[PDB]
């Protein structure tokens, strides 16, 4: 069991305060709970290196497939939008950040609106109507968020709203989590409000010699169905652990064909006894990195040099291994090693299967 | 030139895991130390 | 530089004294050689290479600064707020995954074996082994009391 | 123009509850105040109020971000 | 920031106009008579691989994804006419001489390229 | 006009932020830019009448 | 381009994704890394003490005056953030977001008002 106790807890609004109670009502109707709720995971994890928890919170954070709300090209009216305030770029930006719980691509929206008084007047996001797709039986964003606003006799008017996939790494309306806590359960901590050791981390190693393996990690999500907060949430735990074992199958299927010459693995044989292998991704990160070198490190505990490189302005992840076997022991290892990280995610899977009802 | 490259290399990668920071603590006297800087400014308006 | 989204010319910050030059929002100019004689004489007359020492003075003219100044202090001292200043061979091994250098060995090296700063920074001054004794700038007469 | 959809900073959904607390706020600080001219209450002096439980109450954490994100957002409505 | 709140009736040159600004945390009495331009953005004082040295920062890419210090900048123009000699029109390339090379004429309707197409470098 | 004896005068209250009123009061009057329009308004209504009749 | 109000301006040089920035043990990180380095010889003192005060007024929920010549006291300041929960210096652990490991060193980080200045890269 890799990973043990977790505790669920969503965001909610506290309607015993008075002045909250008389403005949500005043300006929603709303006396309850809004359809989409935060919430909040606090996850432990056992027998684990930081390599796989803290590749796990990285791509639960922004390599893992989103969707958001964009708007098609013409989809903005320019004849009848009479606002001058409320641009395209000022709506889309807004429009873009809406956190979303969307269960098909099928689904189109709308906005037509007029301002027909005196006043100022606000645009919600209940003011978007479906327009296409099957009739939603639940909602897919909350009704309560500022949209814009229009001057008097003015209009807004927004057609073929759909939606949108991607990963918050290429931008950032595809991010997921929000970072709320993380941890090693398995390293004292000194007492830093005293002044003498405030100017120090808390822990009690430095972080050039300690290796721990029990960490508590924390994320909370932006909008989650109330009725379905356990099954939402196990969802996205199980997409994360497939998407990293993904990629590393990707890297395995490069591996195996060291025989046939290939852009993407260089080996040398540098003397009599060494060998080096240069392993070249496109688009990778510094998650599959992390990963390949601890686990490399851990298979072959005395080899000569281990490293990669993700330097920002080549967009591609470099990893060098220089070991004193053959080039097919050598392969042999590094393919002992892609196995273990894929088994180590596989039994994080079946963990959160076992963990969350 | 290629060793100024490589040894700010190792000097950057070593902070990367010690850190580096300033804070407004870091500029502040304590208050015993306060009253020794107002003495030594006292005797230098008194000699002048 | 292939990222599209980029307007800037970029350098190291060692190289800035040769142009006495900051990035506050400075402009340089650029040309590419294209004619065959004016290329061969770039890179074997007018490289920045020749001009590591002053015509003027006659010293060096570039070096660390700021982060490597700091960071070679942190790194070559002997002990840290935790006790002796060591780091394990996973750590010493990570300090040199970007130097663009050929890598040490550490094959001689467990992984609970512990180096010392100075023995990390001596695996890559052997390349161009030299004397050198001088006391730092650390030590001061003026902080000595 | 208005409070951000989210934080800035986190990505955190701020703005869902941006109305409520917008309205709430300007309730609470009439309060405080005690039925004042608009003009009569200094801008300093409202500043003043917490409004720490208010935004507890609202269901947002204790981030330093989105507090200062939801609390110091210019709102263009009131200004022209 | 907002430069002047009458921007969308103005014609302007070189003008940026700035979506979202904040009142400074700690605010000065200075923010009583004049807008503040700005966010209340969240600093660390630190090195972070050498990228920030000599008064360079590194940006959170999601702080500019989610409109951080983003707007809008305008250019205007004026064209004049001749009486009787110069007009407005779609130039006819057979009975017109000297059309300008490379020029992408297929823009234009009615003289003037409508309200809300993007122009490239060569486009008439 | 005669003004009240100094010595009964209650200040020992007065802080350094309650001194910010007197800028704030300096400034309300003055207007950021008052001179400008006042300077204008005279020209309009003093200058330009005199300097043409009892000039030329 | 941007500054602070303290007169301290510089270029922004890179930036990096959401899981690439360094983040606290309550996940606060940063939208803007600037040098220590740029700090102590143009002596920009009140930007530092901005960050003090203003991280105290974020978790309280106000927005407080710091005209010049109004009396401070720093060491009271610093004992304001200590009540707040935090520490005496304002410093908190850290992590990075590259490989997951933490500094042996607690970093300032803390709200400062920015801008952006009318000096476009497009442009020049
Ligand atoms: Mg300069
Ligand atoms: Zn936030």
């Amino acid at each position: 069991k890799i990973f043990q106790n977790v505790e669920i807890k969503p965001f909610l609004i506290d309607f015993s305060n008075l002045f909250i109670k008389n403005a949500a009502k005043k300006l929603f109707q709303l006396e309850e709970q809004l359809p989409l709720v935060p919430v909040n995971v606090v996850m432990d994890f056992k027998g684990i290196s930081r390599a796989a928890v803290h590749g796990l919170s990285r791509v639960l954070q922004d390599e893992i497939p989103n969707y958001m709300l964009d708007i098609k090209p013409g989809g903005y009216k320019i004849e009848d939008s009479t606002d001058l305030f409320m641009t395209e770029q000022f709506i889309r930006n807004r429009i873009n950040f809406i956190p979303i719980y969307a269960k098909n691509e099928t689904l189109v929206f709308a906005l037509r609106s007029l301002n027909n008084s005196c006043e100022v007047k606000t645009i919600y996001s209940r003011d978007l109507i479906q327009v296409a797709g099957p009739k939603l039986k639940y909602p897919i964003f909350n009704p309560t968020f500022e949209i814009g606003f229009l001057q008097p006799g003015k209009s807004l008017i927004i057609e073929d709203i759909y939606i949108k996939k991607g990963i918050g790494r290429k931008h950032a309306a595809f991010n997921l989590a929000v970072k709320t806590h993380f941890s090693h359960l398995d390293i004292e901590q000194y007492p830093t409000d005293k002044k003498e050791y405030m100017a120090l981390s808390g822990y009690k190693q430095s972080s050039m010699t300690s290796d721990p393996r029990h960490h508590r990690l924390g994320l909370c999500f932006p909008a989650v169905p109330l009725p379905h907060i356990n099954q939402a949430v196990r969802t996205y735990l199980k997409n994360a652990c497939r998407i990293i074992i993904g990629r590393i199958q990707s890297i395995q299927k490069i591996y195996e064909n060291f025989e046939e010459p290939q852009p993407e693995l260089v080996l040398f044989s540098m003397d009599e006894e060494k060998t080096k292998a240069i392993i070249t991704i496109k688009d990778e990160t510094h998650t599959i990195g992390n990963l390949l070198k601890t686990y490399i490190y851990e298979m072959i505990p005395d080899i000569s040099f281990v490293g990669y490189q993700c330097v920002p302005h080549k967009q591609e992840m470099v990893l060098t291994i220089i070991h004193k076997a053959s080039q097919e022991d050598l392969i042999t290892l590094l393919e002992k090693s892609i196995q273990n990280i894929i088994q180590t995610f596989q039994i994080l899977e079946k963990n959160v299967d076992e963990l969350i009802a | 030139l290629k060793m100024i490259f490589a040894t700010q290399q190792l000097a950057l990668n070593y902070v990367r895991n010690a850190g580096f920071t300033v804070s407004t603590a870091d500029m502040l006297l304590t208050p015993e130390a306060h009253q020794e800087v107002q003495e030594i400014i006292n005797e230098l308006l008194l000699e002048s | 530089l292939e990222n599209p989204k980029i307007s800037t010319f970029q350098m190291n910050v060692s190289a800035c004294a040769w142009y006495n030059a900051d990035f506050d929002g400075d402009q340089m100019n650029l040309w590419v050689p294209w004619s065959v004689m004016s290329r061969v004489e770039a890179e074997l007359l007018c490289s920045v290479r020749n001009w590591f020492i002053s015509t003027k003075s006659s010293g060096p003219v570039n070096g660390q600064v700021q982060d490597s100044t700091v960071g070679s202090f942190l790194l070559t001292r002997t002990n840290t707020p935790m006790g002796k200043n060591v780091m394990n061979k996973l750590h010493a091994m990570g300090l040199f995954q970007t130097t663009q250098t050929d890598p040490p060995c550490f094959a001689n090296y467990s992984p609970t074996d512990l180096l010392d700063g100075k023995s990390v920074v001596s695996m890559l001054l052997r390349q161009t082994p030299i004397n050198y004794q001088r006391a730092p700038t650390w030590y001061s007469e003026v902080y000595a009391p | 123009m208005l409070i951000p959809v989210v934080c800035f900073t986190c990505g955190f959904p701020i703005g869902t509850y941006a109305a409520i607390f917008d309205k709430a706020r300007t309730e609470y600080i009439k309060t405080k105040m005690g039925g004042t001219l608009p003009q009569n209450i200094p801008l300093d002096a409202s500043l003043q109020i917490e409004l720490k439980d208010l935004i507890t109450a609202l269901g947002i954490p204790m981030r330093v971000c989105c507090r200062t994100h939801l609390i110091t957002t210019l709102d263009y409505r009131k200004y022209y | 920031g907002w430069y002047c709140f009458s921007w969308p009736y103005r014609v302007d040159m070189n003008r940026f106009f700035q979506f979202y600004n904040e009142m400074p945390l700690v605010k000065t009495i200075a923010h009583n008579y004049v807008i503040p331009n700005g966010l209340n953005t969240i600093v660390a004082y630190m090195i972070y691989g050498g990228y920030n040295q000599e008064d360079s920062v590194i940006v959170s890419q999601s702080f500019i994804d989610r409109g951080g210090f983003a707007g809008t900048f305008y250019r205007e123009e004026k064209v004049e006419l001749e009486s009787d000699i110069e007009s407005f029109g779609k130039p006819d390339p057979l009975i017109t001489k000297n059309l300008k090379p490379g020029a992408n004429y297929e823009k234009l309707v009615d003289g003037f390229v409508p309200v809300g197409t993007v122009v490239k470098k060569g486009d008439i | 006009i005669t003004y009240g004896p100094i010595e009964t005068v209650d200040n020992e209250e007065l802080t350094e932020a309650d001194m910010l009123s007197f800028i704030s009061a300096a400034v309300n009057s003055t207007g950021l830019i008052g001179y400008n329009i006042k300077s204008f308004d005279d020209l309009m209504d003093n200058g330009i009448p005199q300097i043409v009749k009892q000039m030329f | 381009k941007m500054s602070s109000r303290s007169g301290n301006k510089g270029i922004a040089a890179l930036a990096l994704p959401t899981s690439d920035m360094p983040f606290t043990e309550d996940g606060l990180q940063p939208d803007l890394i600037v040098n220590p380095h740029s700090h102590p010889s143009r002596m920009t003192n009140g930007q530092m003490i901005e960050t003090t005060v203003g991280l105290a007024n974020a978790l309280q929920g106000v927005v407080t005056d710091g005209t010049a010549f109004l009396p401070i006291n720093v060491q009271l300041l610093s004992e304001r953030l200590a009540q707040e929960g935090l520490r005496f210096n304002g410093c908190q652990k850290m992590f990075n977001g590259q490989t997951g490991e933490y500094f042996d060193a607690a970093i300032f980080i803390g709200p400062t008002y920015h801008q952006r200045l009318q000096k476009f890269v497009l442009d020049d």
